[PDB]
């Protein structure tokens, strides 16, 4: 039979006083009880989030601004499981619909790049204060608020300055808010990291291919805000989610071209010309690197040793070189076979024009 | 005529565990010589020992039938399997269903004693 | 014959089950060394078989029992001898 | 604008090289053939420029419309395998490369001209410094071209040459025959 | 600046146009089985090429020949007044000696394809 | 004059220092007829004479059928060995 391996029991009571009893055996039909709010669910973690809730019956609400980006979703749960909301920062009476009926709030809200309507400022700490005080007024269980990692009040970036504002403002609005700080996430789709690093024509660093940081595995992020969200001993906590080994971006570089079997392209150009060339393709519409994540390339991660970690949740991550095999060998051209020769008179013996 | 696909072995159900046992370690070789196969055209995310691990796994599952015709039975449905692995006739979701060991955990509350299962109500 | 009793007897070990880790020799039975058992005599001469570029027919990789038989039968020059 | 055109024969000698070096260097064999086809197209330009436009259709519709056709059609049949440009491997032929490429260069330049010294005979070959005066006549009252003298000469004055190509022609139909098929009986 | 160079030299450095209106409005976020090629299918590294029959590659083959005869009947079609009743004469001969080799061919059957898995067409006979 | 020993010359010393292909040989072969001809239509217009046209032409109509022998001859040597490899013609 299927299991509930998300839950310890099958009674669980939430801290604002709803019952939930788990119905089934963890299936697709099955339920757990609970209700979650997911407020990145279109993107890359929250995709892995939600469909690791909807597996077993959380009912999931996805608040959503683009009704195509969304639709992978559906598929992750039953019928009744996933539920959709349209919703803008700039419209709080939407915030308040996503998170009226839940027991469970995670905001996995960010953007790497500035745009004409949403600053750093405005979507990390002005859109996670509108969502704190939602999550304060309908006195909501349990808030789960993931700010990046090196997150830092006043910093060289403004992306980390921003997302410690952010982590402040939650936790003085939500007192009982949970604080998870992800590394540089890799994986399948990966936004900036992988996927980039086998796709790109060349690749630039204002630094050298020298800011050093614990990569970790999407999907291992995901599961520790699984079990975030159902064990409640983690309320008014904060987490440092960092993974096993460290390394460079040199380290990865030579990772990923040795498992392509192809040579990555890396110029290392200076930083006012290549935050200058940033600051100009701001203008397109569509992403690209922004000068703030050359502003990052000198920004290593400094780990908090006060905050939790995964073996607090009893996990244990994977690393980058085991599963850069399965991430990377799409990319992998397999050009030939090896050494052709013994076999030629092998090769002799069958027909190659049939008379 | 219809002839026989690539791999086909006709039906014959020996009258001996002797010949039968000759037949089973030639399949186990079968098998452990298409481990490589089985990894290139299946696009397996784990190593070639691994699926040597899975076949002896297997192959020890029924290690202490003493039954002659069930003997049979399984030696035919492994020829089959082997057939339908090394012609590349199931895909990748029908493979790796033997291989739900090398999924990642499958989350942190997997009971082993009495009180965990009552509290999940599978005692 | 130092051509292979060399990697043959390296892979003998890389064999894990061997409870010795250095019992391999030159008359070492495969199975009443207790080394191994009869699936693994299988799994034995696929690893040398694999090893030396080859593939051994059924009626001598049934015969290559011990380490004498494996070496004789590499001595044939199927391929990498 | 009058000499923007002029040095048209030039880079197509540029070109030229450039292609053949492209050949020698491709890895895929394919893209030889391809570099092949644009050293053809550069020919046939340069035979515009010098006034055979004739030649330069006779050209793309022969050779790249079915030498080169032929060639990709047997690299996409055959297995032919390729090493690729390597330094391990064809650094050796520099010395004997570059000693027969002066040599060989500077004797094809030599052998045009009939005097005595050897020196001057390169000189003269490189003396290419003085136009050519082109003044009209108005004896030619037909409208005869290129194709129609060369049909008129190898029809009339070189029959026997179009009769023996027949034979070359057969050669090309009966030998590929008699080398690919086999005969039941 | 003739009409005829403008339109072929402007043919091709224009010809990109609607490659780059396609590169910069459409979307582009590939996946691996949007990489892929097919509903199934597979090959292990048996080999790069396949077994063909002679005929796919001898048409290819005379084709050379027969497209250089109908080629080399051009100078006569632009010499037909110059060259009368003398070229005439020599170009049936160039004809017939090239329909000769034509007949070969056909004679050979080098084009056709043949059947392997042949219909037994031989009697049941019952030694009694 | 130029282009056409050029690509001659360079023609030839690919054939020669090919440790690589047999199509790089035909390749070589095809463009050292090229070179001939262009150095001879180029005489033919500055001589204003017909003989090296109809030499030229008649170059055509040959390495055609060269091309046609070579590559049947090839389908041969491949109709027995199955793999045409970097050496062994
Ligand atoms: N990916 C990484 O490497 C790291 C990520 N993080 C953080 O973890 C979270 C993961 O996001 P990631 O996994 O990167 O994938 P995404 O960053 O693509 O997830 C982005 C989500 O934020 C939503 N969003 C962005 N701006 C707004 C806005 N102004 N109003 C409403 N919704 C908005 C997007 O909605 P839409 O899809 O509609 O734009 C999307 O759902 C983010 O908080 C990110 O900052 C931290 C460290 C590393
Ligand atoms: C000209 C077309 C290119 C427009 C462009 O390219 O302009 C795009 C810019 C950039 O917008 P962004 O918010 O920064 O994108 C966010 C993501 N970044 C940071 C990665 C870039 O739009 C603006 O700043 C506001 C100008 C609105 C222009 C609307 C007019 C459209 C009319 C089109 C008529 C055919």
């Amino acid at each position: 039979m299927n299991s509930f391996e998300n839950l310890a029991q099958d009674v669980n009571i939430t801290r604002s006083g709803k019952t939930l009893i788990a119905k089934g055996t963890g299936g697709r039909s099955s339920r757990t009880g609970y209700t979650a709010t997911v407020f990145g669910a279109n993107g890359f973690l929250g995709s892995y989030l939600t469909a690791k809730l909807a597996k077993h019956g959380t009912t999931v609400v996805v608040p959503y601004r683009e009704e195509m980006a969304k639709r992978h979703l559906k598929v992750t749960g039953d019928l009744g499981v996933v539920n959709f909301l349209e919703m803008d920062l700039r419209n709080l009476e939407s915030i308040d619909e996503a998170v009226r009926h839940s027991d469970i709030v995670v905001n996995l809200i960010g953007r790497e790049y500035e745009t004409k309507n949403f600053n750093y400022y405005d979507v990390h700490v002005e859109g996670a204060r509108r969502i704190a005080e939602a999550v304060k007024k309908h006195n909501i269980a349990r808030y789960i608020h993931v700010s990046a990692f090196n997150a830092e009040i006043d910093s060289p970036s403004e992306f980390n300055h921003t997302k410690g504002l952010g982590e402040q403002v939650t936790k003085d609005i939500v007192p009982w808010a949970t604080i998870v700080r992800p590394a540089p996430m890799f994986g399948r789709e990966d936004k900036w990291f992988l996927d980039r690093m086998a796709r790109s024509p060349c690749l630039v660093s204002a630094n050298k291919f020298q800011e050093t940081s614990n990569p970790v595995h999407v999907i291992d992020v995901a599961a520790a805000l699984e079990r975030i969200c159902f064990d409640d001993s983690t309320v008014a906590q904060t987490f440092e989610l960092y993974g096993p080994q460290k390394f460079t971006q040199k380290q990865i570089i030579d990772m990923v071209s040795e498992t392509l079997r192809k040579e990555v392209r890396h110029i290392e150009l200076p930083k006012a010309l290549y935050q200058a060339y940033t600051k100009a393709t701001q203008a397109i519409w569509w992403p690209t690197y922004s000068p703030d994540q050359v502003e990052r390339q000198f920004l290593s991660q400094k780990i908090d040793p006060s905050a939790k970690t995964f073996n607090d949740l009893d996990l244990t991550p994977m690393e980058l070189p085991d599963l850069m095999f399965k991430l990377i060998r799409p990319y992998r051209v397999n050009t030939f076979q090896h050494d052709v020769s013994q076999l030629e008179n092998k090769e002799k013996t069958f027909v190659h024009i049939l008379d | 005529a219809i002839i026989a696909t690539a791999f086909a072995e006709t039906v014959k159900f020996s009258g001996s565990k002797q010949e039968l046992q000759k037949r089973t370690l030639a399949l186990y070789r079968q098998f452990l010589r298409g481990a490589p196969t089985f990894a290139d055209l299946y696009e397996v995310q784990f190593s070639i020992p691994t699926i040597r691990t899975k076949i002896r796994q297997e192959f020890e599952r029924h290690r202490f039938v003493d039954d002659l015709s069930i003997q049979n039975v399984l030696y035919a449905k492994g020829h089959m399997e082997y057939q339908e692995c090394i012609n590349f006739w199931k895909q990748q979701a029908q493979f790796l269903k033997y291989f739900p060991e090398e999924d990642d955990i499958q989350g942190r509350h997997q009971p082993s004693n009495f009180v965990d299962k009552f509290l999940k109500n599978r005692a | 014959r130092p051509d292979a009793e060399k990697r043959i007897a390296a892979v003998l070990e890389s064999f894990d089950k061997i409870s010795n880790p250095a019992a391999i020799t030159p008359t070492a039975s495969f199975a009443k060394d207790l080394n191994l058992d009869s699936l693994d005599t299988v799994e034995v001469v696929v690893a040398i078989e694999e090893e030396f570029g080859i593939e051994i027919p059924d009626k001598e990789a049934d015969e290559i029992k011990s380490v004498n038989q494996a070496v004789e039968y590499i001595l044939a020059q199927p391929d990498a001898k | 604008m009058m000499y923007l055109t002029y040095y048209f024969i030039e880079i197509t000698i540029f070109l030229a090289i450039l292609c053949t070096i492209f050949i020698i260097s491709a890895k895929n064999p394919m893209v030889s053939i391809l570099y092949m086809i644009a050293l053809f197209v550069i020919a046939a330009m340069y035979l515009y420029l010098i006034g055979l436009g004739i030649f330069s259709l006779l050209y793309i519709m022969i050779y790249i419309g079915a030498i080169a056709v032929l060639f990709l059609f047997i690299i996409t049949l055959l297995d032919i395998n390729s090493t690729e440009l390597s330094v391990k491997s064809n650094i050796r032929d520099l010395p004997l490369v570059l000693i027969s490429l002066i040599v060989l260069t500077i004797s094809g330049l030599m052998i045009y001209s009939n005097d005595s010294i050897l020196i001057n005979k390169l000189l003269e070959a490189f003396g290419n410094d003085y136009n050519t005066i082109i003044t009209q006549d108005w004896f030619n009252i037909e409208n005869t071209t290129l194709l129609t003298t060369i049909g008129n000469v190898l029809l009339t004055n070189n029959a026997f040459i179009l009769l023996v190509l027949a034979i070359v022609l057969l050669l090309g139909i009966i030998g590929p025959i008699s080398i690919t098929m086999k005969h039941k009986e | 600046m003739n009409t005829f160079i403008i339109f072929i030299i402007l043919i091709p450095i224009v010809g990109f146009a609607l490659l780059a209106v396609n590169i910069l409005l459409a979307v582009y976020k590939p996946y691996n089985e949007k990489l892929g090629a097919f509903e199934c299918g597979l090959t292990s590294f048996n080999q790069t090429r396949l077994a063909f029959n002679a005929a796919f590659i001898l048409v290819a083959i005379l084709f050379l020949p027969f497209d250089l005869e109908i080629s080399t009947l051009l100078p006569y079609v632009m010499s037909i007044y110059l060259v009368s009743n003398y070229g005439f004469t020599i170009v049936l001969l160039f004809l017939l000696i090239l329909i000769i080799g034509f007949v070969y061919e056909i004679n050979t059957n080098a084009l056709k394809i043949n059947k392997h898995n042949k219909p037994n067409t031989d009697s049941l006979i019952y030694k009694l | 004059m130029f282009i056409g020993t050029i690509i001659l010359v360079l023609s030839f010393l690919g054939f020669v220092f090919n440790r690589r292909n047999i199509i790089l040989a035909f390749i070589c072969l095809e463009t050292m007829l090229l070179g001939i001809n262009l150095i001879l239509l180029r005489n033919s217009v500055l001589f204003d004479d017909i003989s090296g046209s109809l030499f030229a032409i008649v170059i055509i109509i040959l390495a055609g059928v060269e091309s046609a022998i070579g590559l049947s001859l090839l389908v041969s040597y491949y109709r027995l060995r199955g793999v045409i490899n970097s050496y062994g013609i």
